[PDB]
């Protein structure tokens, strides 16, 4: 398909105070990968990222139409982007190409900037908002990250168990899956600081 | 998908379930599939969820726009022409069901809105996939006047219908009661459905999981 | 005084005025006729005369009574065709309320748009003013009826019996002494008070032909023209 | 002076001289009369020879719009052929769009918004023409209309445009309408163009007549002129 | 038609223009601004023209308009005439982020409203901008930058300037202490407090009438600094503790 | 039209704008106005005067909302009044269909004045002859701004528009203060309305709005009529 055509992996999952955010490295053209540095993971403020996968054309557009959007947005406020005003901000970018559509499929994770709150959500391609307590996850190998996160996710957790839970739910999905690997890069927020990790994956 | 709605002796009884699938994998498990117009007026969607959602906010913001500048309360045959009128000139390529139940000066009306502009006003519609299976519910048991608990038990009934006997629908049961003066709002309304214990403790501690590069920012 | 073009188009006077919009208000007056419109307990009665100089000038064609739908009717005042061409503005707005919105459109909902339509010609700098003015009437649910007026300046207010035409400064002299002292107001006791302000103020004691009588109540919310037949009844019966 | 340049600035006291001006513009020209009887409208235009100036039938002011609507023009003459072609594109959009003739009251109304429409703006002019509109139809009777430059449009029986319009139209109050077929209407309307205009101005004038009517199965067409010739034998029995 | 057009495109019979020079002097009434650069780090003051003690002042931002992650500027003449520029100005900025993925240098944006400003003198009669504004900025190509803007579409590369027709005497004053490549940012505050000392005849320098802004170069951040109302206070007190020094000699 | 689109608003040789000082005349000779914000809701109050004894008092409003939590009022000319309302109704929509969220009051006031700043310069048209003072407790913190129709504007404790507009302004300065409630706040904006009306002050006479955190609210006649006890 189209969307399996570079292929690629976002997951994100709520903790208890924290909130952590993972993607693959992978960047290739439907047998032959090319680098293993594809950046996916774009900050969007402090304590607030967001997460794309998808066509790899889409994902560098859609990441520089909605910064051009954001910091126009900053500027007439004074303050920083709540993490509902962004997900309302992206569904109103997807939808305006209704019938030439993007195909790529978002996944936000943040931070309240008020307190501790904790935010995920992710769209479709044409962009219906969908929002969850729990994770939620993008790309080609979709089914192998519900069995993970569907058996491996805890309501109340540290930022220690869900570093732990996030890792072995990509490492075993994505070497499950044949388009995607050549590592994996978390992020873990918190309010008090940012800690971004690789793990040591199958480089086959 | 099941939506579904009834004109009792004092009011409008909507209701639905809180599954939005993807392909054949369950993407949420709870949705939210009832929507506000006005402080009287409701919509149930169903279809391709994008659009009834954009579609659901504009009509709104218009008779926001609109009975503001009468000063009044709006009227549900006023959201009935807006949708028929933008739907047909779409040209069914916006895939929208839509139920439309609100109560007026004039009283309950009940609408049923098709994607390509046709309208039926009637005392009880189902839309939906499962739609066949709460159809037969309402068929079977159904009766003029009623009254309020009795209409909630007929929905709720017709709804867990189509939870059992579809594939694409199954979850928690959403209700609405608007009434002439009183506007009921339940999000859960009957939990059919739970989720099994977890029996084996897979919890390995922290440690178990190598890593090349760590990077620490803080923060303010 | 003049500062600039003050006195040909429409910008400021030095003194916050501006003179072309308050030119328009008398040029109401070179119509030479007054239009009464009274609104009672369940009625609303508008009485205007006519005058016709020839006899080779016909009868049906005069009548400044206007329906614009069938529970609204109208009475014109000003020129002539300033005052037409208002109508044909407000008889396709009111037909686009029941496209768009379907229920029929509220009396007042319908002296906003023509208020904002003449706000423009005020507004923009190159367009002429359309000095006529208009009073509508009508039945609301819940609310009775109505009367309402839209002016060449572009605003409008309710009112419960306000003249119009050239002799306003009379006729509200005379409503002000009629209406705030308890007046209890049936059917009759509209329009009988309609002929006798406007019989005063003019002094005239006319014939039943030269005078129109456009009615609308609440057991027949349909905008009616009455016959000088009936007419004739209403006239002798304040004849006591 | 000062006030009276565009057709967008009110006078100091609440009128438009460029309208003013345009009415007597019309005045300046040859008398063209318009009566109807009880089956019929017969149109009557005196028209002047100069010295020759034109083989006879030469532009003749009595046009023909429709089938069963005819034009009587008066004043300026270009635009007059100007509101002719408005008029038979109007009549053409009815025909084609409803499927059936256009009567006469709505055709009048539709011209007069145009008329109208030229009264507004500093762009363009007010027309400096006048006009009549006369038909017939089984099913409304025989209508006669009136158009002056500003736009007022309404009814008659008869009516004069031109330089003689006072003093032509105290004559046609004289006859009788009601009982009157057109056919000995048609010798009447000789005889009063034929009393006024005496030659001190113009020695050399010339009679059209136009007639639309019952007898002519509600189509419009010119009279039988050179046949039958009962114009000027009964109109020169004036002479005492 | 003809007779209502105002014609504020034909040069004067002189042989220059006519409409502009009408303009550039309501700049010098109602405002007074100005900014000074000698080394890392930059400067403007800026001056309250009503100072009504019932405004609620909760803009918490003021003339000073942050345009950019690394620019700002400060404006003077018409209020709201600024407001189409501010907008517009700050949109040119962003769109050559969205075409390059650089941020964009100072120079050239500066020529960007320039040529919007020149535009309407050139063609058509439109009212042309009573606005004159400063620029500040760091680059990756000269670092800190000063820009005065005209009405006429000029502007310039400065190092001291100005904007009030009461700061054509600071001029004088620039000449005679300003420096070359000195500014540590405490000799450059000192003498801003020095200079709106005299300029501004509102007596002993309240410091609810003022304002200062400064940007600073950090690792990779460029600090844009609105200092708050209390540091004020003691650097008016260090000046007048300088005032009070300095009149011992006499 | 043509396409002559020229502005009939130039420069003075003194370096002054003709057109806008005497649209400022216009709104100096409207009816008086006065808006107070007090540490927990605005309170905002106009002076109608029907001319007769015939006019109708329920049709026409001063005190107009915008959102369930910004209200509205002016000083000036009444039909100018009511385009820049359906304007700023429509423009409070476009920001609620593209951030599902209610527009912050300071958010109207960037974009209402724009549309009057722009309506100036632009080609064939007069200016507006409106002032306006706009309200809404936005974020716990209530505001209270007013536009001009220079297409500035500026942000007030308490100010007064309209008739005796700087009698009121000494008036204010004086009697108000720091801080007070919504309910003293209402006693004192009757005090400087009372300084400057008529002889009988009822329910007709005056309107008053309100802003609460609980969102923005419209008095109805009946509790100024049970206000006007101890008046001014």
């Amino acid at each position: 398909s189209i969307m399996s055509y570079n292929g690629g992996a976002v997951m994100a999952m709520k903790g208890k105070n924290c909130v952590a955010i993972a993607a693959d490295r992978r960047f290739g053209i439907q047998a032959q990968m090319v680098t293993t540095d594809f950046q996916k993971i774009f900050p969007m403020g402090d304590r607030l990222y967001i997460g794309l996968a998808g066509l790899a054309t889409d994902v560098q557009t859609v990441a520089q139409r909605l910064k051009f959007r954001l910091n126009l947005y900053e500027l007439k406020e004074g303050r920083q982007i709540k993490p509902y005003t962004l997900m309302s901000m992206v569904a109103n970018l997807l939808y305006e190409k209704r019938f030439g559509p993007y195909y790529t499929e978002p996944v936000i994770a943040g931070l309240d900037p008020k307190t501790f709150k904790p935010f995920i959500c992710s769209l479709d391609l044409i962009g219906c908002p969908m929002v969850t307590d729990d994770f939620v996850v993008s790309g080609t190998c979709a089914e192998q990250m519900y069995g993970m996160c569907e058996s491996l996710w805890e309501p109340n957790m540290d930022p220690d168990h869900l570093f732990e839970t996030i890792s072995q739910a990509m490492l075993n999905a994505v070497d499950r899956d044949a388009v995607s690997g050549m590592g994996v890069i978390v992020h873990i927020i918190e309010k008090d600081k940012i800690t971004t990790r690789t793990l040591k994956a199958r480089m086959d | 998908t099941t939506i579904a709605g009834v004109v009792y002796k004092d009011g409008i009884v909507l209701g639905a379930d809180t599954r939005a699938t993807e392909g054949m994998v369950v993407a949420d498990k709870n949705c939210s599939k009832i929507h506000f117009i006005s402080p009287n007026i409701y919509c149930c969607g169903a279809g391709t969820a994008a659009d009834t959602d954009m579609t659901t906010q504009l009509i709104s913001s218009n008779l926001e726009l609109h009975s503001l500048s009468t000063g009044r309360l709006p009227r549900v045959v006023t959201a009935n022409r807006m949708l028929k009128q933008m739907l047909f000139r779409y040209q069914g390529y916006i895939g929208a069901a839509l139920v439309l139940g609100g109560v007026d000066v004039t009283g309950p009306h009940l609408y049923s809105i098709y994607p390509h502009g046709s309208t039926d006003k009637l005392p009880y519609v189902t839309m939906g996939s499962g739609s066949l299976a709460a159809m037969a519910v309402f068929e079977d048991k159904f009766r003029p006047d009623m009254e309020e608990e009795e209409a909630k038990n007929l929905v709720s009934e017709a709804i867990a219908a189509g939870i059992f006997n579809d594939l694409g629908s199954g979850s928690n049961i959403d209700l609405c009661v608007i009434s002439k003066n009183k506007l009921d709002f339940l999000r859960p309304y009957t939990v059919p459905n739970k989720k099994g214990t977890r029996l084996g403790r897979y919890r390995c501690e922290k440690g178990t999981t190598a890593v090349l590069t760590e990077k620490i920012t803080p923060l303010e | 005084s003049s500062a600039g073009f003050d006195r040909h188009i429409t910008i400021f006077s030095p003194e916050g005025r501006l003179y072309q919009v308050e030119y328009a208000f008398k040029a109401i007056n070179q119509g030479g006729l007054t239009s009464v419109a009274v609104r009672g307990k369940d009625c609303a009665v508008i009485v205007t005369q006519k005058k016709v100089p020839d006899k080779l000038l016909d009868s049906s064609t005069v009548t400044h009574l206007f329906k614009i739908t069938e529970n609204i009717g109208c009475v014109m005042t000003g020129m002539t065709a300033d005052s037409r061409s208002q109508v044909q503005r407000a008889r396709y707005e009111a037909a686009n309320w029941k496209y768009k919105y379907g229920y029929e459109i509220p009396v007042d909902m319908l002296c906003k748009r023509i208020a904002d339509i003449s706000q423009v010609y005020t507004q923009n700098a190159e367009m002429r003013p359309l000095g006529c003015c208009m009073i509508l009437i009508g039945i609301d649910e819940e609310q009775g009826p109505q009367v309402y007026k839209c002016d060449p300046a572009g605003y409008y207010c309710g009112f419960k019996a306000t003249a119009a035409g050239v002799k306003q400064t009379e006729s509200t002299s005379f409503l002000e002494k009629k209406v705030k002292k308890k007046f209890d107001w049936t059917f009759e006791q509209t329009v009988e008070t309609a002929i006798t302000c406007l019989s005063t103020v003019l002094s005239i004691d006319f014939k039943p032909s030269e005078i129109e009588v456009g009615v609308v109540t609440v057991e027949n919310p349909k905008f009616r023209i009455l016959t000088e037949a009936e007419i004739d009844a209403h006239l002798v019966a304040l004849a006591e | 002076t000062g006030y009276d340049l565009s057709a967008s600035t009110f006078s100091p006291d609440g009128r438009v001289f460029q309208v003013e001006y345009a009415m007597k513009a019309v005045e300046n020209s040859s008398t063209a009369i318009g009566i109807r009887c009880k089956d019929g409208v017969v149109f009557g235009v005196e028209k002047l020879v100069l010295s020759k100036l034109y083989e006879e039938g030469s532009n003749k002011r009595l046009f023909n719009v429709d089938r069963h609507v005819g034009m009587a023009v008066a004043g300026l003459l270009a635009d007059a052929r100007s509101l002719a072609d408005i008029a038979r594109e109007e009549a053409s959009n009815f025909r084609s769009n409803f499927g059936y003739n256009i009567p006469l009251k709505h055709l009048a109304d539709r011209v007069a918004m145009y008329v109208h429409a030229y009264t507004l703006y500093s762009a363009v002019r007010p027309f400096g023409c006048s006009f009549m509109l006369g038909s017939y139809s089984v099913n409304d009777g025989a209508q006669l209309y009136m158009i002056d430059p500003s736009g007022v449009s309404y009814g008659y029986w008869g009516c004069a445009i031109g330089k003689a319009r006072q003093a032509a139209k105290t004559e046609i109050e004289k006859l009788q309408m009601k009982e009157m077929t057109c056919r000995d209407i048609v010798k009447e309307v000789a005889k009063i163009i034929y009393i006024v205009h005496d030659e001190v101005k113009d020695k050399a004038f010339e009679l059209e007549l136009s007639w639309v009517g019952e007898l002519t199965n509600g189509r419009h067409e010119i009279v039988p002129k050179d046949i039958r010739e009962e114009a000027e034998k009964y109109a020169k029995e004036s002479l005492k | 038609s003809r007779r209502y057009d105002s014609r504020t495109t034909i040069f004067s019979p002189e042989g220059r223009l006519y409409q502009v020079e009408y303009a550039m002097e309501a700049i010098g009434h109602a405002g007074t601004c100005l900014g000074i650069l000698a080394n890392d780090g930059v400067l403007l003051a800026a001056e309250r023209r009503n100072i009504h003690k019932l405004l609620d002042e909760v803009f918490f931002s003021e003339k000073i308009y942050k345009l950019n992650e690394d620019m700002a500027c400060s404006v003077a003449g018409i209020t709201s005439d600024a407001n189409v520029l501010t907008n517009e100005l700050r949109l040119i900025a962003q769109r050559y982020l969205l075409q390059y993925q650089e941020p964009i240098p100072c120079e050239q944006l500066v020529t960007a409203l320039c040529d919007i400003k020149q535009a309407y003198t050139q063609f058509g009669g439109k009212r042309p901008f009573g606005v004159s504004l400063l620029y500040i900025g760091w680059d990756k190509h000269y670092g800190f930058q000063l820009y005065q803007s005209d009405p006429s579409g000029n502007y310039g590369g400065w190092k001291a300037t100005c904007i009030g027709n009461n700061s054509a005497a600071a001029v004088s004053m620039l000449k005679q202490d300003y420096k070359e490549g000195e500014m540590t940012l405490k000799s450059a505050l000192a003498l801003a407090i020095k200079v709106l000392n005299k300029t501004m005849d509102v007596s002993k320098l309240s410091a609810e009438k003022v304002e200062i802004a400064t940007l600073t170069r950090e690792n990779g951040k460029t600090v844009i600094r609105v200092l708050k109302q209390k540091e004020v206070e003691q650097l008016i007190k260090k000046h007048e503790e300088e005032e009070a020094k300095a009149e011992r000699e006499k | 039209e043509r396409g002559y689109s020229f502005s009939l608003t130039t420069f003075s040789p003194s370096g002054k704008l003709v057109q806008i000082e005497y649209a400022l005349a216009a709104v100096a000779g409207g009816a008086p106005s006065v808006g107070i914000k007090a540490a927990n809701g605005v309170v905002l109050a106009t002076e109608k005067k029907q001319k007769s004894i015939l006019y109708d008092e329920r049709s026409v409003h001063k005190v107009e909302p915008i959102t369930k939590h910004i209200g509205l009022v002016y000083s000036g000319m009444g039909p100018d009044y009511r385009v820049l309302v359906h304007r700023a109704r429509k423009l409070a929509q476009q920001y609620y269909l593209v951030y599902q969220e209610p527009i912050p009051t300071a958010q109207l006031v960037q974009r209402v004045a724009s549309v009057m700043q722009e309506y100036t310069q632009s080609g064939g048209v007069r200016p507006f002859g409106v002032s306006l003072l706009i309200c809404g407790w936005n974020e716990g913190r209530p505001y209270l701004f007013q536009s001009d129709p220079s297409g500035a504007y500026f942000a007030w404790k308490a100010t007064a528009m309209g008739k005796n507009y700087v009698n009121g302004k000494t008036f204010l300065e004086k009697r108000y203060n720091e801080d007070l409630e919504l309910e003293d706040a209402i006693h004192t904006a009757i005090l400087t309305l009372k300084e400057s009306f008529e002889g009988q002050m009822t329910e007709d006479n005056i309107e008053v709005g309100i802003c609460n955190e609980a969102g923005f609210r419209r008095l109805t006649p009946t509790e100024v009529k049970d206000y006007l006890a101890a008046i001014a």
